[PDB]
């Protein structure tokens, strides 16, 4: 039951601020009119994924990230709680702890550069359900942690779209406070060109 | 400001100081030009206080005192169309002001409305506007009569010319393009320039201090030579580019020059130099980085079919016009000017007489009246 | 000037003589607050120790490690470090760090280094040859002595242990030709001792705590990094600062630029860091390259005089006989006036200075031309009644030297 | 190291022989700006203003410079101007004479 | 055509890029050229028969 994924998807890439500029940034993205793999389970983690998600009861609990899942290999097992959300290298789901971190339309971005994990969130005022509509939101809200190993599965534990990240580049508009009003995709089709 | 790279650079040898004076032979020839361009008059002139100049309208081109910066008003229309410190990048500042220059070109305006073509020969020499337009239908080829028997036409052709021009430059956009082509080429310029710092030129890392710190000195003596050989090539290039430029805006220049003296200055008979049409004078601007013309030219129109012969052949012997041509309506054969249908009686007066009939061909019979 | 031309006479005019950079002063650090600290607390002032078969490893982790309180402190016996420099980690990063700690008695401490022999360096704990670390022990006997803990060592093994490796087993030793039953008798031993740590005993026979640092350092993700002094910051004065790791020399001032939240520093345009939010306060500042500019001597020509008046091109002359603030830069040494006069030498901004009586260098604002406005009417025409014939030069060069360069003969001969 | 003495020498080789295309771009324009002049001011006479002095051209001679070419420019400036009253036409007889 | 050698082309930094800008600008100067020196009439001119 795919859908395509629309202009939503694009990320804050670096920490730098920048005022009414554009810019042209190279890493991985979320294309423009990918038909994302709508699931209504199992997912691979080929590369850095966009996960978006919309529940009105908040069924929807944090990602259970793992290379193996085996018990054999450490996971990664964000999740997440009405008080805080914990992720520990190490309820009803189970399968050399390394490192433990507990801190505080819904985007979400996950990548694994370079053995460090990477988390950009968004929150948005949805009005039509079962759409993602095309505008236009980033922020980049992270924990970091050197893990160093590729994972590969999501076991998410009331639908979620999820979609690819892929290297290519962009060219991103940037408002005067400095946030990314709009972008543009460069290899999308010859006028973005 | 890195001490060990001043060394690395100093072996390299007499490099910079070529670039240098490359650079400000450059800045130098840019206040030569504008210099060149619009100091031609000797001593600035005042207008007179009333504005009388036998029906024409300079309002619109003439310095107005109520503005601060004491420039035209299509001058300032003009500075509002164009759109115009980092690491060792300083600008110079021109020479002359930009009052300055409005200053100049007033004073070569005040001139040529008040006294013609005389000031830019020697002391200006002042004639009633009116009749110095006479003087240039003269130039153009049309007689004087012309303009005096229609002055009030003309005025208004070239009071509404002139209020065309302010909505061609106030809505109109991109008007002046050259221009702005000229401050986008540098802004261009100088902005790669900044970019090349960044770029890595085969070191492990672009920052030169990043560099210094994680690196034993005998090793990062080679990447802090790469980082410079790289550097040095992006500045030479820009050197490069600028001096071509420079040249190609000195043409320029110098042709700006050549028409502020032929056009401003004097009435010109070269077709097509300035504006389309016969020359009848012509006007400077100042613009920010260069100069704009208005050309005030003699286009004639409204044309009508004659037949014509070469000349008249009465009582055995040809007469030749003397300065028009013989037309004919059908029935009767008048002289008139070549550029302006104004018919006059054939008389001997005005047809000098050479050779006899036989001779020459096409000529038709008809009666030279003697006075 | 003189120099900078090869000569020892340079006609009138202003030459660039040198560049002038205000140097920055009292260069400053930041870096945020130290909120997380390493646990090295828990690890030496841990209550109880481990006995040395069964040698207790602590892995440090996701903290910033103070070494300073390690070695500053005057109670420990030894602090033997191999391949490391204790008092230069403070600033370094390591992929691993390992804290062992366990008991044993004075005359054993020296074998808690690489290349060692004994009882525990073979049975209990072995250090690589290659070890890069710290040995830190220190006197337990008001500790580990009383008249009620129990250490242990082992007294034999079928091999030697390898480094960092751990043997708990408590089989029979088999050290004949019969094999034991899981029991002792004839050649078959018990492999554990007891320590017997009697407050009375001598100084090499009391118990020791020992703590054994081991570092890695690879080309990998590390996260125990020492701490990071900080300093008070400036304003409005050229200073080179150190903020996050980014390294810059500018004037820090107050900018009404809004980051977000979550930026750090920023690049107005082509990649220079123009503004830039300080860890410790969270407060944004603005960036300015502190004054720098062409420094150029305006002289009249040697024969004529030896004066000279600088000009510090754009820089506003608040720091380094009348000094007067031009559009051009600030000039000193060269008298101000009100007149003005044709242009000699092009100083810049409309400004133009030469040399005339006593006897001194002037800067004006350059005449364009006389003034005159010839009178215009409507019915009045001046004629020229008489001429001047006058010949003029026009100068113009037309060739240049033709020269020939031996591109081999030049470059290599 | 001839490695490193090459690569230097020739990029200064490339460098000044760039300067020298432009440098001679330089003096053909101006060489070709003479041959205006030698052909519309000294082999006849030129009506454009300002082209060759100062002044309305009566004519002009060429000198030989070192590596180049001097102009003595003949010109007549007019001096001592007098005022006079004007008109454009002369009405007589009901007529309008122009001069 | 070879991947390695234009990743280590992009450290060098914007010189293609100038390149082909200065090229460029040379190619449109031509079209500017041949239009300034030949396009001086309004209206194309048939010789009578
Ligand atoms: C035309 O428009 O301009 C020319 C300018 O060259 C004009 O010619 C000048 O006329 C002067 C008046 O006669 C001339 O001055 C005198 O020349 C005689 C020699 O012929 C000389 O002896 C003279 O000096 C004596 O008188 C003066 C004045 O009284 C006195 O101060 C002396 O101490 C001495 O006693 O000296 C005068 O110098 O002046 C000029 O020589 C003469 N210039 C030339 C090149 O010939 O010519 C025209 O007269 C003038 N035309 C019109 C119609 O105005
Ligand atoms: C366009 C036009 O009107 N052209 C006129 C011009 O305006 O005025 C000239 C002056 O008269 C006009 O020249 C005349 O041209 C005639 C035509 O050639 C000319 O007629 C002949 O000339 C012969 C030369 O002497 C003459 O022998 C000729 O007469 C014979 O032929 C005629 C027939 O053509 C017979 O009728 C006669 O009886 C005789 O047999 O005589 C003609 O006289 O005609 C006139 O002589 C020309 N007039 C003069 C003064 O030379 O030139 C011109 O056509
Ligand atoms: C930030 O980066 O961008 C926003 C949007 O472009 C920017 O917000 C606006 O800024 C205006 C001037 O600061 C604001 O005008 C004032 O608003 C006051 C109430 O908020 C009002 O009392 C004043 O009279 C005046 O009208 O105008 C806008 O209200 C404000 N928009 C909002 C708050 O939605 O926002 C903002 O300025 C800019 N950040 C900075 C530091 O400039
Ligand atoms: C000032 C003046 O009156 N000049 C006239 C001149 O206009 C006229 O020549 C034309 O003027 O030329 C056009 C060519 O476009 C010509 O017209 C033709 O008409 C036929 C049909 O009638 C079309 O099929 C053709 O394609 C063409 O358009 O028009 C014709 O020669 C003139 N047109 C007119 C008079 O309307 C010449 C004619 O000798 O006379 C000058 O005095
Ligand atoms: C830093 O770690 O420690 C500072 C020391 O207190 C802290 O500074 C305080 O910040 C609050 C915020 O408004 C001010 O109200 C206090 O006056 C100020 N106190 C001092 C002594 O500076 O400074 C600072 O907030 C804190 N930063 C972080 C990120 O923890
Ligand atoms: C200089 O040439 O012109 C100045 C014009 O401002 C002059 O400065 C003024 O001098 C008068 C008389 O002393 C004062 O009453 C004004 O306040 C003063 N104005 C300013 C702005 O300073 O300044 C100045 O005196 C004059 N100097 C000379 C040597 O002529
Ligand atoms: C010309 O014929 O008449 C002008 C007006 O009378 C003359 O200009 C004035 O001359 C007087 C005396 O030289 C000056 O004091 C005035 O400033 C000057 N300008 C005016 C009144 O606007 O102008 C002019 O000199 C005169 N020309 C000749 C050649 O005599
Ligand atoms: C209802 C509730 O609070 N559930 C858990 C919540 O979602 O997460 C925290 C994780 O911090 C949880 O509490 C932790 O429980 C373990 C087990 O006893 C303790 O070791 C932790 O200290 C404790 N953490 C906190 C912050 O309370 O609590 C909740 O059970
Ligand atoms: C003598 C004369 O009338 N000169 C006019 C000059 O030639 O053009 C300007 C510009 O239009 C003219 O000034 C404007 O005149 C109109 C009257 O029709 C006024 O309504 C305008 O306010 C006035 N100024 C402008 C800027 O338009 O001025 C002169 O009158
Ligand atoms: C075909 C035609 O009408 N031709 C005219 C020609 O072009 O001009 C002459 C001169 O004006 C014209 O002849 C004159 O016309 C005026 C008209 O107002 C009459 O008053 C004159 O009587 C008449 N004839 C003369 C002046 O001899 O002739 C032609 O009509
Ligand atoms: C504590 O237990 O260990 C510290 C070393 O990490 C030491 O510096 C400190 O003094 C100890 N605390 C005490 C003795 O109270
Ligand atoms: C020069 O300025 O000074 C010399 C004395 O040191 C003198 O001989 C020479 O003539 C002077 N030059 C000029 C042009 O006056
Ligand atoms: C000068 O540069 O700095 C002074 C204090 O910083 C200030 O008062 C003065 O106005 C400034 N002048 C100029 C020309 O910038
Ligand atoms: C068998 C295994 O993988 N053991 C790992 C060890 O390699 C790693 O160095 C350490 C880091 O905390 O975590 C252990 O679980």
């Amino acid at each position: 039951a795919y859908t395509n994924s629309f202009t939503r998807g694009v990320y804050y890439p670096d920490k730098v601020f920048r005022s009414s500029v554009l810019h042209s940034t190279q890493d991985l993205f979320l294309p423009f009119f990918s038909n994302v793999t709508w699931f209504h389970p199992v997912l691979p983690f080929n590369d850095g994924v966009y996960f978006a998600s919309t529940e009105k009861s908040n069924i929807i609990r944090g990602w259970i990230f793992g290379t193996t899942l085996d018990s054999k290999t450490q996971s990664l097992l964000i999740v997440n709680n009405a008080t805080n959300v914990v992720i520990k290298v190490c309820f009803r789901v189970y399968s050399n702890c390394t490192f433990e971190y507990v801190s505080q339309l819904r985007e979400f971005v996950f990548k694994n550069i370079d053995g460090y994990f990477k988390i950009y969130s968004k929150h948005t005022p949805i009005n039509l359900v079962r759409d993602l509509p095309q505008g236009f939101s980033a922020l980049e809200p992270l924990v970091d942690l050197p893990i160093g190993i590729n994972i590969t599965r999501f076991q998410t534990l009331a639908a979620y779209y999820v979609g690819y990240l892929q290297p290519r580049t962009f060219l991103l508009k940037y408002n005067e406070n400095g946030t990314i009003t709009d972008a543009v995709d460069c290899a999308l089709d010859p006028l973005s060109e | 400001d890195s001490t060990e790279c001043s060394n690395l650079l100093l072996q390299y040898g007499s490099f910079c100081t070529q670039l240098n004076r490359a650079l400000t032979g450059i800045a130098v020839e840019q206040d030569k030009n504008t210099q060149e361009v619009f100091a031609q008059v000797k001593q600035i002139y005042k207008t007179p206080p009333i504005k009388d100049f036998g029906g024409f309208n300079f309002s619109q081109i003439l310095p107005d005192p109520s503005k601060p910066s004491k420039r035209s008003f299509i001058e300032d229309l003009l500075f509002n169309k164009v759109t115009l410190k980092f690491n060792g990048l300083t600008v110079l500042p021109p020479l002359l002001t930009d009052e300055m220059i409005a200053q100049y070109t007033s004073a070569l305006l005040a001139g040529t409305i008040t006294s013609g073509w005389t000031f830019g020969a020697g002391a200006a020499l002042q004639i009633p506007f009116a009749m110095q337009m006479a003087y240039r239908f003269n130039g153009i080829g049309v007689t004087q009569n012309v303009l005096y028997e229609n002055q009030k036409l003309i005025a208004n052709q070239f009071n509404s010319a002139i209020g065309k021009i302010q909505d061609s430059l106030s809505s109109t956009a991109s008007a002046l393009g050259k221009l702005q082509d000229v401050v986008n080429q540098n802004a261009q310029a100088l902005n790669t320039l900044v970019k090349q710092l960044s770029s890595n030129f085969g070191a492990i890392s672009s920052v030169l201090n990043d560099i210094l710190s994680r690196l034993d000195p005998p090793e990062a003596e080679v990447q802090i030579d790469r980082l410079i050989t790289g550097r040095l090539q992006s500045l030479q290039t820009y050197v490069t580019q600028q001096l071509i430029r420079a040249a190609e805006i000195r043409a320029s220049a110098n042709l700006a020059a050549t028409k502020m003296s032929e056009c401003v200055l004097g009435q010109s008979k070269r077709v097509d130099f300035c504006g389309k049409g016969y020359h009848l004078m012509s006007f400077p601007q100042s613009a920010p980085h260069g100069v704009v013309f208005l050309h005030v030219t003699y286009v004639p129109a409204q044309e009508k079919n004659f037949t014509t012969a070469p000349a008249i052949c009465h009582d055995g012997k040809a007469h030749f016009p003397r300065e028009g041509v013989f037309v004919s309506n059908g029935t009767h054969w008048f002289v008139t000017q070549r550029n302006f249908y104004e018919p006059q009686i054939i008389t001997t007066d005005n047809t000098f007489v050479s050779g006899n009939c036989d001779v020459v061909i096409g000529i038709v019979n008809n009666t030279v009246y003697d006075p | 000037t003189k120099c900078t031309l090869k000569s020892f006479t340079v006609e009138k005019g202003i030459y660039q003589t040198s560049n002038f950079r205000v140097q920055p002063t009292e260069s400053i650090v930041r870096f945020p607050n130290i909120t997380n600290l390493c646990p090295f607390g828990e690890v030496f002032n841990a209550t109880r120790f481990a006995s040395v078969y069964a040698w207790n490893r602590k892995r440090i982790s996701n903290c910033v490690a103070d070494y300073s309180v390690l070695y500053n402190s005057a109670s420990f016996s030894t602090f033997k470090c191999y391949g490391v420099s204790p008092t230069k980690l403070n600033d370094l990063c390591f992929t691993n760090v390992y804290a062992d700690s366990f008991v044993i008695r004075g005359d054993e401490v020296r074998q808690i280094a690489p290349g060692q022999t004994g009882k525990i360096a073979d049975y209990n704990y072995k250090l690589p040859d290659d070890f890069t670390g710290c040995v830190i022990a220190w006197n337990s006997n008001n500790l580990d002595s009383k008249v009620n803990y129990n250490y242990l060592y082992r007294l034999f093994r079928k091999s030697n242990l390898k480094p960092f490796e751990r043997d708990i087993s408590t089989e029979i030793y088999q050290a004949g030709s019969t094999p034991c039953n899981g029991v002792e008798g004839f050649n078959c031993y018990f492999p554990l001792q007891s320590y017997g740590f009697q407050p009375t005993n001598g100084v090499g026979y009391q118990p020791y705590r020992v703590v054994v640092l081991s570092f890695e350092l690879l080309h990998a993700p590390a996260t125990v990094c020492g701490p990071k002094k900080s300093t008070n910051l400036v304003k409005n004065k050229c200073v080179n600062f150190n903020f996050n790791g980014l390294t810059g020399t500018g004037v820090l001032t107050e900018s009404n630029k809004k980051f977000l939240p979550f930026q750090q520093f920023g690049r107005d345009i082509a990649d220079t860091t123009d503004a830039v939010r300080d860890p410790q306060t969270l407060e944004i500042l603005d960036i300015t390259p502190c004054s720098f500019g062409g420094v150029s001597v305006i002289t009249p020509g040697t024969n004529t005089s030896n004066q000279v008046a600088v000009l510090y091109q754009d820089v506003n002359c608040t720091e380094v006989s009348n000094v007067f603030q031009t559009r051009a830069g600030c000039l000193i040494g060269a008298e101000h006036v009100n007149n003005s006069y044709e242009c000699d030498i092009p100083i810049g901004a409309g400004i133009c200075a030469s040399y005339q009586t006593s006897q001194s260098i002037i800067a004006y604002t350059m005449s364009l031309g006389a003034e005159n406005s010839v009178a215009y009417s409507n019915n009045s025409i001046a004629i020229p009644t008489n001429f001047t014939i006058s010949v003029t030069t026009e100068i113009l060069p037309v060739s240049m030297t033709k020269t020939s360069v031996d591109c081999t003969m030049y470059i290599c001969g």
